[PDB]
This record gives structure tokens, C-alpha cells and sequence, in this order.
């Protein structure tokens, strides 16, 4: 499967949390290709700042043999 | 700012605005003129509103402006009046926008924590904003007074 | 995302300023334009599918983007391209309604360039297709609202290009 | 009534329609909303306080496992960040499956990929929910809507409210299948609100019947 | 291919592959001769298959070639016959693979949206692949006909 | 994380020997200073809120930071900054009570600079606030405990540096 | 990932051609190798745990790596190492059985070398243990099957090295 | 150590160490000398502990030192006793630190996996540690014996 | 209770109580005499504690007990003292339990909603608890006062 | 869940009463029993697997239950049954530590009988296994803590029959 490696910064609106929240804020994680559109929308519409997107696993221009 | 709320709610389902939402936006746009008139009334009379509200507060809560209080001294009274003017500015933002959203986003998120760290009695700030509401409602008709009272009372309900 | 109204509010607030005369004029201008903004947004809602169906044909079909080796040849990529253009239309419509491209910065151009680069999607071709959608929207919306939609679509293109 | 499982720690126990018949059909239209009891402060129920979503219930509700501490290797031995992460991994297993798995059943690749910061807690529980083991245990042996209801309880920590949620998940089941249903539940907005990328899901609500089962014994 | 899907299903459960999967790999490897025979037969006979299928489809669906149809005229008839040839390509790709995965990766994952954005009736394309099936199922031996019919029928079912 | 006890055990185990006399002396060192550590931790626990209040009073208030355009300006910003200073004080208390700054590396600096740079939190002014917290804590606790807390707060500042 | 079948399919579809003479030939070569491929896969699956066990016994155990100081010291480090070798065998067996190494990129070498650099696992001892694994495997299956397994395990090692 | 464990338990709830935790740390620091001597008693007589316990184990479990066992032969008997010495060392670390964590993080995380790969029976490693516990307890006072038995029994529990 | 807290943590972790948690329980049960003595002192002199703290509160905040104040009049003032008595009793529960959970579950979850509904100023309730804390601390040794102060401060902070 | 202290507090609070002499006597008695409870719980945590093993060997093995056709037949069902015994022992130990059976009703016995009836799990055999656990625990921990553990194991049995 294609896997992106997305880096994002998520700010905190509507709440001043007192527990540890740094892990949720600026995170780098592997995302399956199929979920990246939905995840991009979710991070954006939450107020996030997607710094970086790369194709960690997979190739461009691949018509077959992606799963 | 029902445009932003409608767009955000429509983006939830990845759809376009329905005719009801668009009619709401259009009606809000038409009400824009009256909202701007109310905002300009509050803006032009900012100084007297703040001065009279501060004077009224300092009699109901004389302890604050006596020694050992928070706002004691010309500097600290100046900062207290500055806070009242800030919240009046946020109220004008709210009336123009038609929503309390700017008021929350600028003035009411973490207000308790801020004033507690500063030691300011939050209930006293609530009373000060209530006095500002009283003075301002003394200069507006019933419709405009109620329209601005929505935002004043929301500020009061979040500040204490 | 912020509208024009919230944009002016923030402009006045960062200075700690009340809404001055220029801010009032900007608010009044947006209120005046609201009628045509809502009209155009209503017209687009019934023609977005038609608009994309015509723009893709005008700019994309029968070229080296849809033939073997072009980044639309598989039905997967064709449908994905249709989805990208659908979302472009709808988000340009949101920005036109709000009279501010802020949403196009948050929910459109937040990592989009680096997502397209990772997949080899041609930036040139998607820019061209967005321009085609702008041209198509101009014919079904009007002239001035056409300029509004064109400004926001051009903003997206400058974000990508 | 047959579509209500027992609100026990683990197991998907439903009344069997034919065994000791007990069916109690009732006409719920598409718009009814089921009244649920919050496991926590009553005023934090999201019906009356929709912004309370995610407010941890404290002593009145279930224990909540979070990857708050740093992950190991984010050489040296006696690094204390090994106990918390493993406790969270086993908690996630107990949440998705109800109880811990037998030896050889744990998705070890997902565990190392989580312990190495490559994925989030949400992604790991998604892998657990989509695992063939979950399919065999909790999806395959049941009526489609029973499977969906148990899934919803495990993943969102609450029963479904009514026909809207049930119908959307069931329609996805019709069109796409089990993995897509899991995706829909874990990618839903309410999951994000209640549980971020670092919180193991937990029981957030009960039906009146479940609470009565727990709290009405002598 | 069948090998790829066996491997990914195994890696899902993190196992070395089970006896049935390797048995099927052996069977498919040994039957590669017959599968490539069918593939070569379809490749060499592609133009005739497409022509006969198109003629019988148009006798079955004379609306798509009538004015207003997606395939109206001769240039659009050329495009529709080209699509028939493309999916014959995908049938030959599938038969040599032992699995349907290439057909979905190229031609079926997104086909409904593509044809809707084109206005093509996808059920008529299902009919086109059918006519291809009942033409090809007489051009080769009885068992080869069925061995290709599996992939023809999969395409038809996924386009229905 | 690590403390002095864990530090000596780790050194011994990486070497591969039972705890020798020198290790026991290094343990006794942490043991002897335990009373001061616990005392300072309890005092700062009692006075954490006032410490943050005094530090913000003489480091941030009445400057461009709290004025419009400053990143302390809105209520959300001010409360978030107070939350950050609370984190710094309690994490420096955690590290001081252990004798090692490993926890500072684990649960504070792990990506902090990226987060501030992305959210625009200033480095100079937050460093100044941390140093003001150092001054106030050193006044409250004493000489040696103040020095230890200052060492760990300097660790945080340099990590931010 | 791609097999040889899917590799030639992908090439033909990228160039948009039917199965050509060279494509038929390469498919035929895979079909001619797909008997020793499956036999080697079955044999490797039969006794994989022993393969890794003997490799570790003859290549890693009772040396400084397993002694205090080495990177295999600790009941946890040892477990991590043995599962790493087991995963290497599984994925190399998949690679051998498919006539390609794209699976090794997409499911093993996705940032593995960087992870080992970060976490300090040696990049030489891993290749030595994999040398032992491929040796035992080749001695356990045959010369040509062992050659394939060694080729793919060396592909893994190079991705690490 | 107890301080590190208390720190993590306090940070789990985002607060400061409670007065109870601080007082427990105080008691641990003050009683430091008793455990700083219990570790020395275990360390100085380590060879006696390991060898006496190994003899008692091989009397308990003769099968492991018998042909086909995991430890048969002088070589494997010696390496099994090597493991016994290792685990005694971890137990001394535990009594010194006041916490079972360094024992867990060194010698009990993945211990079952490693010994599965090596073939050792784990009930017998638990028995080895239990014999070490008995021999060590016989060398010291009852209260010291119980204090060390806490950690010896922890190791036993994490093994069988 | 600490016993309940440890059991809940263990049950949620599907494990037996750890040696640290067992030792914490030992330290709690063996120190029971001090907690029960503190509870006895607070219970025996509850009347004087509440009376003195109420007089101090009324002198410090005359508004709440003067005309227009929530506690104005005999009946409302008696109810105010009864609320103070409620909270002193809850603090006794907390000190006996060694845990603030009974206090939180009986008198702090939703307390703001209740007092806002009643119109009581919550800041004044917090100040009344502060007065009771001072008076109670006056009547016991420094160690006992330091013990009970944690629970008084928990109550105060949940209202502040 | 409530422990003994919380039970006393709940009865008092439901009366609205301060803790009088009798409540303090109950608290003192529980505190007196605390050390015995902790010792017993430590022993059970030490020997849980052995306790379950011996109870199973005493009550279930070498009978129709384990043979084909019985409910413990097959490794899966064997594992499930011994898991259940571990659950019951763990919860009985919890109850003994708390001095209250409430955790059993809220966490174990709620819907358990319906569960075993829907599964076809034989109840009498489970009760016999639990009683065997009781006897093994009594012989291991003593006759006083044995009696308390017996009270709570018999409580579990009472909710199953
Ligand atoms: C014939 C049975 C039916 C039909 C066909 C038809 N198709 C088009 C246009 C396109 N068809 C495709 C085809 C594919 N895209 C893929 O990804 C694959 C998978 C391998 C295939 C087969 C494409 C890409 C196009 C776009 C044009 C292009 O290639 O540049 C048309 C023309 C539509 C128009 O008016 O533009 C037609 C006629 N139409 C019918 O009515 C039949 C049922
Ligand atoms: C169509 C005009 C051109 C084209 C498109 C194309 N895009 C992708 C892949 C992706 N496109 C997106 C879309 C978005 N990301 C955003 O941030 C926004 C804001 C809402 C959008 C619209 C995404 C997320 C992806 C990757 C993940 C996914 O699709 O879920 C492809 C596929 C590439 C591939 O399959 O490797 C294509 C084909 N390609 C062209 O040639 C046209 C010019
Ligand atoms: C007040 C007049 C009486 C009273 C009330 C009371 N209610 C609860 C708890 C809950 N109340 C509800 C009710 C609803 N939830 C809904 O969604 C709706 C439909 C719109 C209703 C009516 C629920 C579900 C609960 C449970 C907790 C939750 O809110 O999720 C309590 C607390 C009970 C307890 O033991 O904690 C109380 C006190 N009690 C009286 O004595 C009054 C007569
Ligand atoms: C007056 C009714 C009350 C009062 C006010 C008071 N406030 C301060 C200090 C500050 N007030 C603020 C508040 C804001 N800053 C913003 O940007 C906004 C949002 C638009 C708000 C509401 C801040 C940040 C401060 C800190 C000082 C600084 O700005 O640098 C004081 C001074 C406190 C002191 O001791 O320094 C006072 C007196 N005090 C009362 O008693 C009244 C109830
Ligand atoms: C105060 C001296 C300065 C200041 C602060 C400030 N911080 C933020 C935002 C965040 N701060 C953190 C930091 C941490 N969170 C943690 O959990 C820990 C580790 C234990 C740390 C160190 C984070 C993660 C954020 C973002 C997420 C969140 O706040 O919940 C802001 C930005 C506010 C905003 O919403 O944009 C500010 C203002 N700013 C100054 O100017 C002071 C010098
Ligand atoms: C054994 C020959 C050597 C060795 C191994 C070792 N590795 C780690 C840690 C990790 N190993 C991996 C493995 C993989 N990443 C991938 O993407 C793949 C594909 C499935 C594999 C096999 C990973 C992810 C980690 C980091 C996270 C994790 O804990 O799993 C360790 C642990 C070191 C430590 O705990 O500090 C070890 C010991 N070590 C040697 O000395 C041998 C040469
Ligand atoms: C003795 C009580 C039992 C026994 C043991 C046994 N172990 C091995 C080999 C090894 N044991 C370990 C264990 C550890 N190494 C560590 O670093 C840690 C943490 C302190 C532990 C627990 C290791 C790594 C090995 C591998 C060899 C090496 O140490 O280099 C053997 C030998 C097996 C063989 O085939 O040689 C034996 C015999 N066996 C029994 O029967 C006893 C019950
Ligand atoms: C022989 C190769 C090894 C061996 C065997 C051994 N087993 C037992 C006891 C039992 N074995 C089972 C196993 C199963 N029950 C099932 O349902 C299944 C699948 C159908 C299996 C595999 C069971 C349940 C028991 C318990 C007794 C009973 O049947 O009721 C023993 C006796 C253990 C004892 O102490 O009584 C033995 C000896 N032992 C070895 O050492 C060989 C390696
Ligand atoms: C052992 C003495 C007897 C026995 C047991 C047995 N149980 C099951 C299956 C299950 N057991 C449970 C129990 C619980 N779930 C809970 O939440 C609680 C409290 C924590 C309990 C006690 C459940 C729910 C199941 C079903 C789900 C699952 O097993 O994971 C089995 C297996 C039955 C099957 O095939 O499904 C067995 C064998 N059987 C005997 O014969 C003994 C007398």
C-alpha cells in the first residue's frame, strides 16, 4: 500500500488544556494513501498546519501493484 | 458571521449551502446596516460609556480602588478602565459580526485563568461589564438596546 | 476560516482599534455584494457537476494526461481528478461567499502542493483545468461574480503553481 | 431488543431470536434518539453539554489511557517509558477486543510501529479493529446490525443513538464492507472530539439496562 | 496477481503462507501455459472481438448511437470501441494474472464516476463486455472459453 | 526518564557488575541531599501559582507582548502562556527532585521548538519569562535549592535556545 | 508491491500495450521458476524458527553483543533482535516467492536504516546475522533457491547498510 | 527508583507530588542505609547464593541438567548459573532502588520470548530465583529477609 | 480511599496490585490513628469551627448577609452555615479516606451549576471554606493542620 | 465500587452525619485488618498461576469436561476457561483488599449468569473450580486470610448458581 508520512502542527482553540498535549500538537505519522484525503480534510478543518507530505512507501506513476 | 458558520456546517457534509442557509445569509446581509448603526453608536460613545460604568463600579465595589485592592492607584485604575474599553470593543465586534464568536475568540477563552493569575476578582469584572451594559442601554432604543444586550449579557455570562 | 467581516475585525483588533471609517466602508461593501454572492453560490450549486464535466473535456480529455503514461489513464486517477476539481469548485464557492480566500488557505492549500509533488500529478495540467473551470463558471454565473470566482480560483492556482 | 448486547467487560452476547424467544419489536422512526447515561458527571452528557465531549469523567467514569508520556527512543537500559506505552498497548487490546488476546495473536508490527512514533493511537486501534481476528470474533458470527452495534460500543464508547448512525454504518456495510465500516466509525467527527490521536477509547455511556445490571445488585 | 494477494493476505496475519495458498500458486504456475494461450488468442483476435461485440451491442442498444447518446456518431463510436478494446486489454491482463486485481487497479476502481462525468451509461458498457464474452466464448475451446468467462463475468458484475 | 539512583544502576548494569563501593557512595550522595530536594519541591508546590504570577508580572506584562499584536494579546494567548510557564515550573520541580534532567528532555523539549516556530511563540520573551521564574523560585526556596532549580530552568532555556 | 507478473503488466499498461513477445517471455521465465519458488517457500515456512535460532546461535550468541554493553543485552533487546530476524526471513521469503523486491521496500525498508541509526542497533551485526540466516536457508533448500534467498536478503542488508 | 516512579505517577495526573508521596520518599531516603547494607549482604555473598541455589534447583528440577534438558553438560550448567547471577544482580538493583521497575525493564520484558528462542523452561527459571530467595533469606534477619523477599517474589511472579 | 484508587488502577490494567500500591496501602492503614484523630478533632469542635468561620465570612463579605444578599435574613444565614457544616463534614470524610474522592463526588461535581442556580456567589463559598480552614488549623498541631489543609485546599480550589 | 472506608462514609453521608464512635470503630477494625489483607494479596499475586493450575487439576482435568464433547475441550475453550478463573481470582483478591464485595457485582457478576447460559458454559463445574481455588488459596495463605478470600470467592459462586 502507498503510505504517506505527514507532518502537521495542530493548534488548540476553544480550550486551555493542562495535561500534556505536545504529542498531539506537532506530530509526524504514517498515513495509508486511501485515508489521506479524509485525514487532510480533518487536520485542516480542525485548524492544523500540515507542514510536510511525502510518499514514504510506494512509487508515482504506478498503474498496477499498489496494494 | 452566519456566513462562516453556514460554510463550516456545509463543509461538514462536503455540500453546498442549501436555499434556507443562503436566505439566512441574505437576511443577515440586509440587517448589516442596522447592525452597523448600533456598532457606530457604541463606538462613538465609547468614552462616556466606559467612564460612567467605571464610576458606577467604583461605588458598588469601593474596596477595589482603596489601598490593598487590585485596581488601586492611577496606573491600576487606568488598566481597569482599559480592560472595560477592551471588552466594549469586543462587544462592537460582536454586534457588527452578528455573533459572539469574536468576543469568545479574543476575550473569553481563558479569562478566568488570566484574571486569577492577575488576582482580579472576576465577579467585579462581570459587574463592570454589567454597568457598561446599563450605560450603553441608556443610549439606545429598545430594539438596539436588546441587540447590544445580547452580546453584553454573553460577556457577563462568560465573565463569571 | 474568516469572512471579510471577520477579516476586518481582526485587522482592527491586531491594532487594538475600534472599527474606523475605512472598516465600516469595507463592511458596507461586503453587505452590498452579499446579494450577488448568494445568487452566484446558488447558481453554482445546480451546475457544479455540469461545470466539471465541461471543463475537463475542454482542458484534459484527449491529451497525454489521460492516455497510457499520463497521470489520468487509470479510472482511479480519472475519478480522483474529478474529485479534486469538484472540491475546487465547491471551495472556491465557499471563498466567494465569504469574500475572503482564508478558507482556500486552510482547507485547500494546507499541504496540497507537497501532496501533488509526491504523486507526480502535473501542476501545469491541474492549473490549466482550474482555469478551464473558471472560464466555464463565467458563462453560467455572469460577469462580476465571474470575476469574483476567477479571483478565488486564480488564488488557488497561485497556491499550487 | 435482540440487537442490544450485554454491557459486560468482554464478549458480544446478544439474545438469540429463536432461543427462548423474547423479541420486543417497537416502532422507532428514522429520527428517534436513544437516551444514554453518561459514565461520569451527569452534566457532562454531550446532549446537554455538547462541548463536554472528551471531558474525562474522573472518578465517576472509566479509567482513560493516554499516550501522554514520550515514547521510548523518540541507548541505555532502565528507560521508564517502556511500562506506560506497554500498559497503553494492552489497554487498547482490552478496549477493542474486551480482553487480552492469547499468545501469538497480538498485532506485533502495529505495536512496534506505534512504539516507534510512526503511527498514532488512533491508527493503532484502527489496525486492531480491522484485524482478521476482530473480523472473526466480532463481525463474522453476528447479524450485520448486531456486529455494527457492538463495534460502535467498542470504538465510540457508546451505543448508537438511533436510525441515523445505524443506517449510515449499515449502508456502508452494504456497499463497501467491514473495513469501510470500521473506517467510518474511527474517522467520524465524534471519535476525534471524544478521543484524539493519543487516547485509547473507553466506555463513555450506558443504556439504562446496562447501568441497572451493574448497579441494582444487592 | 494471485501470488501478490496471497502474500498480502498472509502478511496481514503475519504468517509464512498456508498450504492452500502455495498449492494454488503451484497450480497457477503450471497452468500458465493455458492461461497464456487464452491471452494470446484474445490479443491476436482483439480487433474482431471488439467489432462483433460493438455491432451486437448497438443492435442491443441502438440509443447510444442515436443523437444524444454518449457514443453518437463515428468519432464517439470510435471512442466507445476504444473503451471496449481497453477493457479487452484488461481481460487479457487479468487472465494471465490469475486474479482480478489489475482490472480493478486500472479500469474498475472509479469507472462509475468516470462514466457519470462523461454521461456514458455504464450498464451499456456492461452489455458491451457481455457481447465480447459471447463472441470470445466461441472462438476458443470449451474450457478456455470458461476460463476467460470468469474474468468477463467479473467485469460485467463490477460494471452492473 | 532518569534520576541519580537510576543513573548509578544504569552505569553498573551497562558495565555488568554488582553495585560497588563507589556506586554506593554516589547513591549516598543523592540520599543525603534528599531532605532539601523534598522540602524545595513541597514549598514550590505550595507556591507555584504565585511564582508564575510574579514571574509574568516582572517579565511580560506591560510590553508589546501583552499589547495588541503581541503573542500574549488575546485571552487565549495569555492563558496558554501561563499554562506553559506552569509546565516549566512543575517539570523543573520534577527534575530537581530526581537530580537528572532526563525528564526535561523526554516530556518538555521533544519537539517544543518546532511547535513554537509553527505557532509563532517567541523564544526571547519565553526565555526571559523562564529566567524570571528562576529568580522568583530562587528567592522563595533558598540558596542551594534555588541553584538546583536554576540549573534545570537553564536546561529548559538552552533547549529552547 | 509488484510481482514479476504485475511488473510486466505495469510496464505494458504504462506503455499501453497488450502482452508483447518480451512480456510473454518474461512471464514464461517466471512460470518456469515458480516451482522451485514454491518449494523453497514451503521449506522455509516449515522450519523458519529453527533457521533464525541456529543463525543467532552461530553468529550472535556468547559474544560482546549479548554481553553487558552490547546492543542485544537485556531480555527486551534480545526479543527485539530475534523478531527483527524473523521478520527479515518472512519478508525475504515473500520476496523470493514473487520474483521481485518491491515488497522489501514497501514493508521492511520503510525507514528502517534511519530507525536503527536513531536507536543505535548496529548496522554490521544485523548484516552478519542475516548472512547466517541466508547460509542456513541455502543449506536447507538448495543452491538456486538459496541463491535467490541470498540475493533478496542481501537486498535487505544493502537497504540497511 | 521510588522517586522516578512517584514522578511518573504525579505527571500521569498533571500535578505535583502529593505530601504522601513526598513523605514516602523521605522515609525511603532516611532508611537508605538499611537497604544500602542489604544490597551489600547480597553482593558480597553472591557466589554462595548462586551456587547453593543452583545445587538446590538441580535437586528440584533434575530434568534440565539431564541429557535433552536445556542445561545438560557443564557448559550449559555454567551458563544457567550465569543467568542466576544476573538475576540476583537485578534483585540487588531492586532492593537498592526501592522499585521493581529496573528489574522489570532489564530482566523481565520479553524474557519469555528470549527463553522461548533459547528453549529454556521458564517455571525452572522461576524456581532458580525462588531458591536464590530462600538461600539469601537464610543469610539475614527476618525483617531484612521480608524486605528482600518483596523483590525476589516480584521476579518469581513475572516468570511463572 | 487510597485502597479504592489502587484497586481501580489495577482493575483497569487487568493486573494484581503492584508492590508499590500494596506498600502505599500499608502506609495508609498503619497511619490510620492520625487520620482518625484529625477527624475526631474536626467533628468534636464542628460547631465552634462553623460559628467562628461564619462570623469571619460575614464580617469580610457583609454584602452576602445584608439586604439584597443571598444569605440575608435569619433563614438564609442559617442555610449558609448549614452549607459550611456540610463542607466541614465532607472534609472529615476526605481526611479519614486519605483521598479527596468522597468530597469531590458529594459536593464539588456540578457545584458551580447548583450555586449559580441558587444565585449564591461561589467566590464567597470558597472564602467561607477558607475561613473554616483557618479556624480548624488553629485547633490542632501543625502536623494535623498540614494534613487537613490539603483537603480544605482541594475544596477551595474547586470553587475558585 | 466502595471499600470498607467508603461504605462507612456512604452510610454516614446518607444520614448526613459526622462519623460517630461506631463508624470510627469500623474504620479502626478495617485498618487493623489492612496488614493481613495486604500480605494475603501479595501471596495471591505471587502464586496466581499456580493457584489456578492446582484448582483446575483438582476439579476439572481428567473428566468429561476436558474430553471431546465437554465445554473445556479444544485449546481455545481451555484458554478461555482458565482465563475466567484468573479473572475470578483477581476480582476476589480485589474484594478482599477492599473488604467489600461491591466490585464483584459492578464488574463481574453483572450479566455473568446470562453470559454463561447463552454460551452453554456449565455453571456447576465453574463453581467447583472456584471452590477448588478457594481451598488452594486457603492452604497457601492461611486460615484467616483464607477465610476472607473464601467469603469473596463464595460471593462469586453465589452470583453464578
Ligand atoms: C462504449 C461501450 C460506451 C461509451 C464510451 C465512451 N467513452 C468515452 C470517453 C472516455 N472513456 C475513457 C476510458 C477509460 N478510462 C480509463 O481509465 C480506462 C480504463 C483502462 C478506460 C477504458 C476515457 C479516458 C474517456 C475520456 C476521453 C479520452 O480518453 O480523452 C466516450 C466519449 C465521451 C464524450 O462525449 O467525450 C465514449 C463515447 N459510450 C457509450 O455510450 C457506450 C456505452
Ligand atoms: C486533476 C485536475 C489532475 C490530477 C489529480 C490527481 N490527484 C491525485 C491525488 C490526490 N489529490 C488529492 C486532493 C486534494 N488534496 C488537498 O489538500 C485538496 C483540498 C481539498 C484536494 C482536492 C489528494 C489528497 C491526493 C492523494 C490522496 C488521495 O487521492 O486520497 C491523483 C492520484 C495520484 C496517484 O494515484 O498516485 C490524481 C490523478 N491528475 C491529473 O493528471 C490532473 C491534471
Ligand atoms: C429533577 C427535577 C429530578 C432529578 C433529576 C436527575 N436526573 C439525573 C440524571 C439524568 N437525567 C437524565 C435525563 C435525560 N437525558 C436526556 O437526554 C433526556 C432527554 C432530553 C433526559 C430527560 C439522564 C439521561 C441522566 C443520567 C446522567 C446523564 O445526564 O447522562 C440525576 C442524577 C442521578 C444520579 O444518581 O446521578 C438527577 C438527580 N432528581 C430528582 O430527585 C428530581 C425530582
Ligand atoms: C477593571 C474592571 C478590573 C481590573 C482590571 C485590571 N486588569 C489588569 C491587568 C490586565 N488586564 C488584562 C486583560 C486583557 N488584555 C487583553 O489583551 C484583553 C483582551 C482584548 C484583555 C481582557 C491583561 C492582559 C493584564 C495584564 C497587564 C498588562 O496588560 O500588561 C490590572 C492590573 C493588575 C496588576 O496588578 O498589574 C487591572 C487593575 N481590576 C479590577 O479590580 C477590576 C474588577
Ligand atoms: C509564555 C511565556 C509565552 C507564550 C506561550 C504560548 N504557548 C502557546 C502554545 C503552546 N505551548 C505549548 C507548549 C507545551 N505543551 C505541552 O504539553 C508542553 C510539554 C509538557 C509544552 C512545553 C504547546 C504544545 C502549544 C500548542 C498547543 C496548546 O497550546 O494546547 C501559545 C500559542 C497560542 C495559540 O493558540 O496560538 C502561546 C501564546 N507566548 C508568548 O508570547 C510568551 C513569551
Ligand atoms: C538483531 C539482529 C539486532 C538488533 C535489533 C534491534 N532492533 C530494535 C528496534 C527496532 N527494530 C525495528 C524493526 C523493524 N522496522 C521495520 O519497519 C521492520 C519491518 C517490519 C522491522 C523488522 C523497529 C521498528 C525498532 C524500533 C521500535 C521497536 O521497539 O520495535 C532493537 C531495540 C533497541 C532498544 O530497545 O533500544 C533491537 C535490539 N540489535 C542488535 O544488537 C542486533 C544486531
Ligand atoms: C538457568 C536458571 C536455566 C537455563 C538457562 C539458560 N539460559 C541460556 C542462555 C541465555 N540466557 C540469556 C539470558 C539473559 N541475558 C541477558 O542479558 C538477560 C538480562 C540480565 C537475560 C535474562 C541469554 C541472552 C542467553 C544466550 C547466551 C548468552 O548469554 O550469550 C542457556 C544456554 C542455552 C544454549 O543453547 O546455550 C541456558 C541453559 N536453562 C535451564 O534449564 C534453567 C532452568
Ligand atoms: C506429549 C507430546 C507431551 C506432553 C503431554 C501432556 N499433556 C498433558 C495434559 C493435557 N493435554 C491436554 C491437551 C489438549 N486438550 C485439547 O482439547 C487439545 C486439542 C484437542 C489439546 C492438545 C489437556 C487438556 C491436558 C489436561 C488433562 C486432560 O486431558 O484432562 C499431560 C499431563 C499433565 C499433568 O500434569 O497431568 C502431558 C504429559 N507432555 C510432555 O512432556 C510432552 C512434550
Ligand atoms: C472454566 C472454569 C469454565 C469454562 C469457561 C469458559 N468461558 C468461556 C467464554 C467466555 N467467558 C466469558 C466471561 C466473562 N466476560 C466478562 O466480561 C466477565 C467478567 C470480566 C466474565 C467472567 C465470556 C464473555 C465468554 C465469551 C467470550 C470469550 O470467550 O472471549 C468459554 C469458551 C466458550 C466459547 O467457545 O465461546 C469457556 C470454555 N468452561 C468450562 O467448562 C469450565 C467449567
Amino acid at each position: 500500500m502507498r503510505m504517506f508520512r505527514i507532518t502537521a502542527c495542530v493548534p488548540s482553540q476553544t480550550r486551555i488544556r493542562t495535561q500534556r498535549e505536545l504529542q498531539n500538537t506537532y506530530f509526524t505519522k504514517l498515513v495509508p494513501y486511501d485515508n489521506w484525503f479524509r485525514e487532510q480534510q480533518r487536520i485542516m478543518k480542525m485548524g492544523g498546519k500540515i507542514v510536510k507530505v511525502e510518499l514514504a512507501t510506494g512509487r508515482p506513476g504506478t498503474n498496477a501493484g499498489l496494494a | 458571521s452566519i456566513v462562516t458558520k453556514s460554510i463550516v456546517n456545509a463543509d461538514a457534509e462536503a455540500r453546498y449551502l442549501s436555499p434556507g442557509e443562503l436566505d439566512r445569509i441574505k437576511a443577515f446581509v440586509t440587517g448589516g446596516a442596522a447592525r452597523l448603526r448600533i456598532a457606530e453608536t457604541l463606538t462613538g460613545s465609547r468614552e462616556t460609556i466606559v467612564k460612567q460604568a467605571g464610576d458606577r463600579l467604583f461605588q458598588k465595589r469601593p474596596d477595589i480602588v482603596s489601598p490593598g485592592g487590585n485596581a488601586y492607584g492611577e496606573e491600576m485604575t487606568a488598566t481597569c478602565l482599559r480592560d472595560m474599553d477592551y471588552y466594549l470593543r469586543l462587544v462592537t465586534y460582536g454586534v457588527v459580526s452578528g455573533d459572539v464568536t469574536p468576543i469568545e475568540e479574543i476575550g473569553l477563552v481563558g479569562v478566568r485563568e488570566m484574571y486569577r493569575s492577575l488576582g482580579t476578582p472576576i465577579e467585579a469584572v462581570a459587574q463592570s461589564v454589567r454597568e457598561m451594559k446599563e450605560v450603553a442601554s441608556g443610549l439606545m432604543s429598545s430594539d438596539d438596546a436588546a441587540e447590544a444586550s445580547a452580546y453584553f449579557d454573553f460577556v457577563i455570562g462568560k465573565m463569571s | 476560516m474568516q469572512d471579510a467581516i471577520t477579516a476586518v475585525i481582526n485587522s482592527a483588533d491586531v491594532q487594538g482599534k475600534y472599527l474606523d471609517g475605512a472598516a465600516m466602508d469595507k463592511l458596507k461593501s461586503y453587505f452590498a455584494s452579499g446579494e450577488l454572492r448568494v445568487r452566484a453560490a446558488s447558481v453554482i450549486s445546480a451546475n457544479a457537476a455540469t461545470i466539471v464535466k465541461e471543463a475537463v473535456a475542454k482542458s484534459l480529455l484527449y491529451s497525454d494526461v489521460t492516455r497510457p503514461g499520463g497521470n489520468m489513464y487509470t479510472t482511479r486517477r480519472y475519478a480522483a481528478c474529478i474529485r479534486d476539481l469538484d472540491y475546487y469548485l465547491r471551495y472556491a464557492t465557499y471563498a466567494m461567499l465569504a469574500g475572503d480566500a482564508s478558507i482556500l488557505d486552510e482547507r485547500v492549500l494546507n499541504g496540497l502542493k507537497e501532496t501533488y509533488n509526491s504523486l507526480g500529478v502535473p501542476i501545469s495540467s491541474t492549473v490549466q483545468a482550474i482555469q478551464a473551470i473558471k472560464e466555464v463558471t463565467a458563462s453560467l454565473v455572469g460577469a462580476d461574480a465571474g470575476k469574483e470566482m476567477g479571483v478565488y480560483l486564480d488564488y488557488i492556482c497561485s497556491g499550487l503553481s | 431488543s435482540g440487537n442490544d448486547p450485554l454491557e459486560i467487560q468482554f464478549g458480544a452476547i446478544f439474545p438469540k431470536e429463536t432461543r427462548n424467544p423474547s423479541k420486543r419489536p417497537a416502532p422507532f422512526n428514522k429520527d428517534t434518539k436513544r437516551i444514554l447515561i453518561h459514565r461520569g458527571p451527569a452534566v457532562n452528557n454531550q446532549v446537554g453539554n455538547p462541548s463536554a465531549v472528551g471531558e474525562f469523567p474522573g472518578s465517576l467514569g472509566a479509567k482513560v489511557f493516554r499516550l501522554n508520556g514520550g515514547l521510548p527512543g523518540a541507548g541505555t537500559s532502565v528507560k521508564f517509558g517502556e511500562s506506560s506505552t506497554q500498559a497503553l498497548i494492552r489497554a487498547a487490546y482490552r478496549q477493542v477486543f474486551g480482553r487480552d488476546l492469547y499468545e501469538g495473536q497480538r498485532l506485533s508490527v502495529a505495536e512496534i510501529q506505534l512504539e516507534n512514533g510512526d503511527i498514532s493511537v488512533r491508527e493503532f486501534i484502527k489496525r486492531l479493529a480491522k484485524s482478521e481476528l476482530f473480523l472473526k470474533l466480532y463481525w463474522a458470527p453476528h447479524y450485520v446490525c448486531k456486529a455494527i452495534e457492538y463495534m460502535h460500543r467498542r470504538l465510540l464508547g457508546r451505543p448508537t443513538y438511533g436510525r441515523q448512525e445505524m443506517n449510515q454504518y449499515f449502508d456502508i456495510a452494504s456497499k463497501q464492507g467491514f473495513y469501510a465500516v470500521v473506517e467510518a466509525m474511527i474517522d467520524s467527527k465524534e471519535y476525534s472530539d471524544a478521543f484524539g490521536e493519543d487516547t485509547v477509547p473507553y466506555e463513555r455511556y450506558l443504556t439504562p439496562g446496562g447501568l441497572q445490571m451493574r448497579s441494582a445488585r444487592v
